[PDB]
């Protein structure tokens, strides 16, 4: 509904429509893949 | 890849072969000034670019991307009801454009749309079937999928019969609850 | 022929054809804010809509490109001149959802918020009948 | 009465019985401008045949309002009253086939 | 060749790969035809793919379905857990 | 000539006049002023003040200062 | 002489010098923005002078893109080393090289003069009509600057393409990076000029393209048909630099040179056909949206191959060599930072995610991490590598671990919070905002003041 | 070869100086940004306005 202080709200917050829920879950679905892509690559940044 | 100029290079016949490439590689080249030097530079380029295994991966990617691109362009021109190349219908008012209106419904129901819409229950927790029923008939009635979308949907069970709350979150149970209160029709 | 202009039988028998009502929604100025109002988001006329109903929003822009954004409803549609974009929504819970214009539209791009209040269908009908 | 009666007769009937739903000829696109122009042209042709007072033409105006924003309709309705609306010029005074 | 290490293509199919320039052209053409076919044979076909009574049910679907059917879990899972809005206040 | 071998020989050989550096820094400083001076001028033109007082466009408590 | 010089290496120095000068104006504008956004209220801009903020954000974007990073990565380092990498005496077109830098300076003077003399209003750096065409004369002046800049960019692109005719050695990856950017410019600029001329026609010649019955969405197509190729014209030279630095400093031959080259070519072709991911919320047809979303996600493949090829360059390098040199640190930091920016780009590429995140500060943080952090650091790293060849001194940068650490920490303090407020949500191109977004905005503002202070320590 | 400021900083261990410098720069930034708002007391942050927003949230179920 309205922004609240010091909230991460990663991927969205307070959906009030089925489409709004879809948007939040699409981001949540891809987020672990993004973490994998980052962690897997960064771990090899070294001599 | 031979290392001696005496040993010939095999070429197929056609429009993209080793012989076809040799004929055209040095057309604009100031460095291929004699047969020996020209052949050495030609084989140097062929060895570097065509005998490089990873280079073939990019060849696949350009073909796939370009094929999709050409086809999406063609599809718009050939089928999209809103793209006009002929002028007969554009010389008439909107109510009279019957030939162009014929593209509308067939274009509104592509195969992949019918195949993938049932899988909305892998993205929506509450009332994933909220928009399934439509009495008009421009589109097919939608039935929710029985399985999660293959891939990265580990958060939901592989099959929805496994989920305990799935049936209680349906637009039908929600309608029952709200209709019992007199709250709303849907 | 008269039948080339399809009309429901009820209206052909004398039923009143519906009218439309238009209202303007403006930001509440800093000096006009009340103790509890949210600064930069409150408006003087909210848009009331019924919940648990399929609503079609047709959005356009008269002069420049604005953008009608309601984050809670998952709507962000550009109000472009010449395009009447259709957006379908189905609100599931009551409340007041605040949004802001999302396309630089001039000096006061930051001062045209979007407030939508979703109420029960019985409440919406009473409101519409009175306002 | 027939289940497919709406599609029968005209494609226009579908939105006439369901004013707030997609028209079959424009449902493929989110932009509904062309839909508004067809609906206005249909209101213009109704009045020419039946007059402004006919309930049919009054409803054809309600149908036009369902898809046309008021600021566009007011402007287009003034052009129509003057006699400059290009969607209402009588067909024998059109210039579309002249000089090309 | 699709999803194929071309080092393998060079080893196991030496005669088909002898002309590497021609081999590259086929790589492009094959994947061009695949992309073109996807649009006009998987996406475009009109009024198709709406047979929801024919949802594929794989061997794994039945393994898991029968397991839950044998026990009471399938019945319990499908049961509607709540069909009222307000609890009764004592 | 040996003096002409290197581009910008005086600077590279560390004999250049410091005024060249000062002009470069001054030029950058003037460039920066093109964002600040018109800000002050425009504020005064439309308000009468060169810069606002934090939250002076909103309601303030009686003791606010 | 100073202005008459045709030496390609001198002109390269001029490009870097001018980028820093114009950059001062760019950074100042950024400080104004962040200061204003520190809390809710008016802080340094009056409510009656809100048009100035709109102009500040517009000029910030335009200057940093076309007058700072592009002249620095495509004009500065390229004009200094490309003729050396090509083992050629000098650049193919000497006189054209001279006029290009002069043109850039003259267009800069026009822009800043328009700040001082014209009424200050803004329409974004994307100059969307009808807003751009209903403005005052400052918009006309900005258009002249862009067109003039376009002339310099195209002639410089012609200059680099001619190296293929004279190159006496091997086309290294970096040379390939510049050539492809030149091709991208030759194909994208003419389209930009056309649409800019149409903006002028509506502003100055009573044209009606951007009024009713004319589609305003037309501009966005032609603009972004240049817009997105521009973001790769700005990043590809940076990639070329990263390749040289990693190979040289680690004493390791580039791995998969041909895949690096073919990855750059691929990014260009794909980058020329994905522009409408900037137009997701306008209301395009479903199939168009799906095409553009699909092709946009494909760009990650070639971009990913380059990243992993860089990683193996740093892996296995000798431990005895000191690894604290600023150039090496910046090159490594680029890989770490670019992945963040690219991944967030893939997130916004999904159109449904984009509906929520369009015109929000998440987009800001996305392109800042790539440009304000990645591109800047790449240009710094490249100049630092060539410190001996260029010969500049009177700075403490070459070995300064404090500067690198402070820059990395504080730059992330600015833009990481901007990802959070993207789901809050705080729109872009605004100055006032709700009181519940102050915390994150305040943190980013503290980051901006700190970064500026660290820029003073180098001297 | 360096001025006093760098000779002083570069003499200390990096992980002694670096952490202190990071905090110092951040503190200075906040101080600078607080000088222009000393004594500013907007009415919307008073307890009365804070309570009224809570009332609005309860009514709107925010
Ligand atoms: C030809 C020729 O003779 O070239 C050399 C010749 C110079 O003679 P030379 O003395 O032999 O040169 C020495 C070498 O340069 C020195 O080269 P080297 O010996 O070190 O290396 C050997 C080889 C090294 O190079 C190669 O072998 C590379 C060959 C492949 C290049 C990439 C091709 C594109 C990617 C694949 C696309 C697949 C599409 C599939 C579609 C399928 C659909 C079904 O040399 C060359 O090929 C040199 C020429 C390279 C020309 C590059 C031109 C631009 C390429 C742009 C690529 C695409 C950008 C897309 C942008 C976005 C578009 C939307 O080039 C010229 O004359 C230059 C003219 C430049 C004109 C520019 C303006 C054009 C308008
Ligand atoms: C992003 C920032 C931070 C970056 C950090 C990272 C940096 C990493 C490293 C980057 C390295 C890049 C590569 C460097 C290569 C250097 C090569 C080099 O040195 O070349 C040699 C080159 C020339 O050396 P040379 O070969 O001996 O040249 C001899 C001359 O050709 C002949 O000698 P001459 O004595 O005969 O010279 C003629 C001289 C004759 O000069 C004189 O007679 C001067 C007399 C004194 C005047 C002083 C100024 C007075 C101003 C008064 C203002 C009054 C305001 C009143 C307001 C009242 C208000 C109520 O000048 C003139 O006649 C013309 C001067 C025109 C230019 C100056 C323009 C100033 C601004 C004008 C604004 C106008 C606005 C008008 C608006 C109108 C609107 C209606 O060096 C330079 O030009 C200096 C470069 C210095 C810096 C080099 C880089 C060092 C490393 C970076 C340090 C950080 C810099 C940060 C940016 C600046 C921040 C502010
Ligand atoms: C009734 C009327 C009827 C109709 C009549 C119609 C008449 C039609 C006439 C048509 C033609 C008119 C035009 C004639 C042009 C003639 C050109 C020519 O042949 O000259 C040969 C002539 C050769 O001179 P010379 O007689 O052999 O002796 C020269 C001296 O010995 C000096 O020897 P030098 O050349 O070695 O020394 C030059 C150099 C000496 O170097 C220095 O002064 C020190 C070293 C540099 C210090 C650091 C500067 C900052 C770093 C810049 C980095 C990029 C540099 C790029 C290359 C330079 C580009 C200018 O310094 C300068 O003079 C300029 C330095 C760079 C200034 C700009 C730097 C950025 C400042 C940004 C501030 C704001 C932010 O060229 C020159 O040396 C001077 C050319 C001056 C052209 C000025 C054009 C300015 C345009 C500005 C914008 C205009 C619009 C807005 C203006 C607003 C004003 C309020
Ligand atoms: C040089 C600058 C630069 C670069 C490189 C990019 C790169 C990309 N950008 Fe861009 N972008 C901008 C600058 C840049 N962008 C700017 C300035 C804007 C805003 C302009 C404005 O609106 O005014 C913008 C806006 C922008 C939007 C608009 C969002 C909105 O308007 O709401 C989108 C969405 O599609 C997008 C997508 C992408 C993608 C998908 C990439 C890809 O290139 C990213 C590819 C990189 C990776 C993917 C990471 C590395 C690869 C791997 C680690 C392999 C493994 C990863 C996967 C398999 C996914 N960008
Ligand atoms: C490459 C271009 C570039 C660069 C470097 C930056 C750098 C910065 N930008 Fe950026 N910014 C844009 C391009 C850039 N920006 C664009 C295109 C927009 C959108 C415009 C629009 O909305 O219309 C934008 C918008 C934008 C906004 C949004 C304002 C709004 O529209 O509401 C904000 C503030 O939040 C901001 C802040 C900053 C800050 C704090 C820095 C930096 O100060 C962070 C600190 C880093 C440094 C201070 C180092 C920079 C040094 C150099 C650039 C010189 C390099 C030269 C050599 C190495 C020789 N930027
Ligand atoms: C040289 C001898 C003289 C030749 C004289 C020719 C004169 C006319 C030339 C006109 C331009 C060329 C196209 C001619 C088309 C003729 C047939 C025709 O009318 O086609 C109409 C048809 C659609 O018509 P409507 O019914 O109005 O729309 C219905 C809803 N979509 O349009 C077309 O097919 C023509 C327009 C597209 C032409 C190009 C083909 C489409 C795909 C382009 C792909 C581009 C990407 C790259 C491809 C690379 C190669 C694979
Ligand atoms: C090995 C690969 C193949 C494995 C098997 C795949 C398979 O059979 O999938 C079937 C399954 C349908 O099965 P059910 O839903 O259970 O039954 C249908 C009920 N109506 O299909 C799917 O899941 C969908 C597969 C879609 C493939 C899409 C390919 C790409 C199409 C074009 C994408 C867009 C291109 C760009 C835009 C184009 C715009 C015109
Ligand atoms: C105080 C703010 C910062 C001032 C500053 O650092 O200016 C440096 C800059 C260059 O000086 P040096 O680096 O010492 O070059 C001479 C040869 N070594 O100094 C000046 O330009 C002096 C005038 C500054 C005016 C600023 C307004
Ligand atoms: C690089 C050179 C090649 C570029 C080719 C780009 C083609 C991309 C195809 C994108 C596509 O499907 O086009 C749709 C899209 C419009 O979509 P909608 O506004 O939704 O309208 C559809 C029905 N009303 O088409 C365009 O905008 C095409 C723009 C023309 C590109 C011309 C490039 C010319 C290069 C020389
Ligand atoms: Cu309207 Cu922004
Ligand atoms: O722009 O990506
Ligand atoms: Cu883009
Ligand atoms: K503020
Ligand atoms: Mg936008």
């Amino acid at each position: 509904d309205i922004p609240w202080p010091a909230r991460t709200d990663w991927g969205g917050h307070d959906p009030a429509t089925p489409f709004a829920e879809l948007m939040i879950n699409t981001h949540s679905m891809f987020w672990p893949v993004a973490i994998f892509i980052y962690v897997s690559a960064i771990y090899m940044v070294k001599k | 890849p031979p290392t001696r100029l005496s040993t010939p290079l095999y070429s197929e016949g056609g429009a993209f072969t080793v012989n076809w490439w040799r004929n055209r590689y040095g057309l604009y080249s100031r460095r291929q000034t004699d047969p020996m030097l020209a052949e050495f530079l030609f084989r140097q380029q062929v060895k570097e670019w065509f005998y490089d295994v990873p280079s073939y991966n990019y060849a696949a990617l350009v073909g796939l991307a370009l094929g999709i691109l050409v086809a999406v362009i063609w599809r718009h021109f050939l089928f999209n009801p809103d793209v006009y190349v002929r002028r007969q219908e554009l010389r008439k008012m909107w109510p009279d454009r019957h030939r162009q209106f014929a593209y509308a419904v067939p274009y509104l129901n592509p195969q992949l749309k019918n195949l993938l819409l049932p899988y909305k229950n892998s993205f929506i927790d509450n009332e994933p079937d909220y928009a399934d029923y439509n009495p008009v008939g421009l589109r097919p009635q939608r039935v929710m999928a029985i399985r999660r979308i293959p891939g990265f949907f580990w958060a939901i069970p592989q099959y929805f019969f496994e989920d305990p709350l799935y049936t209680s979150c349906s637009t039908k149970n929600m309608q029952t609850i709200y209709k019992k209160l007199g709250y709303s029709e849907l | 022929s008269p039948e080339d202009y399809p009309t429901p039988q009820k209206y052909l028998e004398g039923a009143p054809i519906p009218s439309w009502y238009s209202f303007q929604s403006n930001l509440v100025g800093d000096m006009d804010l009340k103790p509890g109002m949210a600064r930069m988001l409150e408006v003087d006329k909210r848009l009331t809509v019924p919940t648990r109903t399929h609503i079609r929003f047709l959005i356009t822009g008269a002069d420049v490109i604005h953008s009608w954004s309601v984050p809670s409803l998952g709507i962000k549609c550009d109000a472009t001149p010449g395009r009447l974009v259709k957006i379908n929504t189905f609100i599931q819970r009551e409340g007041v959802f605040y949004g802001q214009c999302s396309e630089l539209c001039g000096t006061l791009h930051a001062f045209m918020p979007i407030v939508v209040e979703a109420v029960s269908p019985e409440a919406f009908a009473a409101h519409a009948k009175k306002w | 009465e027939s289940a497919d009666a709406l599609f029968v007769g005209t494609l226009d009937r579908l939105t006439a019985e369901h004013p707030h739903t997609d028209d079959p000829r424009f449902a493929f696109q989110s932009n509904q401008w062309n839909n508004c122009e067809l609906r206005f042209t249909q209101f213009c042709r109704c009045t020419r045949e039946l007059g402004e007072d006919d309930p049919r033409c009054k409803y054809q105006y309600y149908r036009a309002q369902t898809v046309c924003h008021e600021f566009l309709l007011e402007d287009w309705m003034e052009h129509r009253h003057r006699g400059t609306c290009d969607l209402d010029i009588m067909p024998d005074r059109q210039v579309i086939h002249m000089r090309g | 060749s699709i999803f194929t290490p071309m080092d393998w293509m060079f080893y196991y199919f030496p005669n088909y790969s002898r002309d590497k320039v021609a081999l590259m052209a086929r790589q492009i053409k094959i994947h061009f035809a695949i992309g073109f076919a996807l649009v006009f044979l998987v996406y475009h076909p009109p009024y198709k793919g709406a047979d929801y009574g024919n949802f594929h049910k794989s061997p794994l679907y039945w393994y898991k379905y029968n397991q839950l059917e044998r026990s009471g879990q399938l019945q319990e899972n499908l049961r509607i857990k709540r069909d009222w809005f307000y609890d009764e206040d004592p | 000539n040996l003096e002409d071998h290197f581009d910008l020989a005086e600077y590279m050989m560390k004999m250049h006049n410091p005024m060249s550096e000062y002009l470069y820094w001054i030029a950058g400083f003037v460039s920066g002023l093109h964002g600040i001076l018109p800000l002050l001028h425009s504020n005064y033109y439309f308000s009468g003040m060169f810069l606002p007082r934090d939250n002076d466009n909103t309601q303030l408590c009686d003791d606010s200062w | 002489f100073y202005i008459l010089v045709n030496n390609n290496k001198r002109i390269g120095i001029y490009y870097i010098k001018l980028s820093i000068i114009i950059g001062i104006l760019g950074i100042v504008l950024s400080y104004i923005i962040r200061v204003e956004l520190y809390n809710s209220g008016n802080r340094i801009i009056k409510y009656d002078n809100v048009n100035y903020y709109n102009m500040v954000i517009t000029l910030h974007g335009l200057l940093m893109i076309f007058y700072i990073i592009m002249p620095g990565l495509y004009g500065g380092i390229p004009l200094y080393i490309l003729p050396i990498l090509s083992v050629i005496t000098d650049i193919v077109l000497p006189r054209i090289n001279n006029i290009s830098i002069i043109i850039v300076l003259i267009s800069y003077i026009v822009v800043i003069n328009s700040i001082v003399i014209e009424y200050n209003i803004g329409t974004g750096w994307t100059l969307y009509p009808p807003l751009s065409i209903i403005g005052t004369v400052i918009v006309n002046m900005i258009l002249y600057g862009l067109i003039i800049i376009g002339i310099s960019s195209i002639i410089s692109a012609i200059n680099f393409m001619n190296i293929l005719i004279v190159i006496d050695g091997i086309i290294y990856v970096y040379i390939w990076s510049i050539i492809i950017t030149s091709v991208l410019l030759i194909i994208s600029l003419p389209i930009l000029n056309g649409i800019l001329l149409m903006i002028l026609s509506d502003i100055y010649f009573n044209s009606i393209y951007f009024i009713l019955n004319g589609d305003v969405v037309l501009y966005q197509h032609l603009f972004w048909y240049f817009g997105h190729p521009e973001v790769y014209i700005l990043i590809l030279p940076a990639f070329g630099i990263i390749s040289i630095i990693l190979s040289v400093l680690n004493n390791k031959i580039i791995f998969g040179m041909k895949s690096m080259i073919l990855a750059i070519i691929m990014i260009s072709i794909l980058g020329s056909i994905v522009w409408a991911h900037h137009i997701y919320t306008v209301g395009l047809e479903l199939d168009t949206k799906i095409y553009f979303n699909n092709l946009t996600l494909i760009i990650s493949i070639p971009t990913g191959n380059k990243i992993y090829n860089w990683i193996i360059l740093y892996i296995g390098s000798y431990n005895i060599l000191y690894n604290g040199y600023q150039s090496l640190i910046f090159s490594i930091m680029f890989i770490i930072i670019f992945i963040i920016g690219g991944i967030t780009g893939i997130i916004i590429s999904i159109d449904i995610i984009d509906i929520g995140l369009h015109d929000t500060y998440y987009i800001v943080s996305h392109f800042h991490y790539i440009l304000s952090i990645g591109a800047v650091i790449s240009l710094l790293a490249g100049i630092l590598l060539l410190k001996d060849i260029i010969g500049y001194y009177n700075v403490i940068i070459k070995i300064n671990k404090y500067f690198g650490l402070l820059l990395f920490i504080n730059i992330n303090i600015i833009f990481t919070p901007q990802f959070i407020i993207g789901f809050n949500v705080m729109p872009r191109r605004i100055l006032e905002y709700s009181d519940n977004i102050i915390v994150w905005n305040l943190i980013s503002s503290i980051g901006s003041i700190s970064t500026i202070l660290i820029l003073l320590s180098i001297f | 070869d360096f001025p006093w400021r760098w000779g002083f900083v570069a003499e200390k261990p990096f992980w002694v100086g670096a952490p202190i410098l990071v905090l110092g720069v951040l503190c200075l930034g906040h101080i600078i940004q607080t000088m222009g708002q000393i004594g500013v007391r907007p009415k919307r942050y008073t307890p009365e306005w804070v309570e009224a927003t809570k009332e609005r949230e309860r009514a709107e179920n925010t």
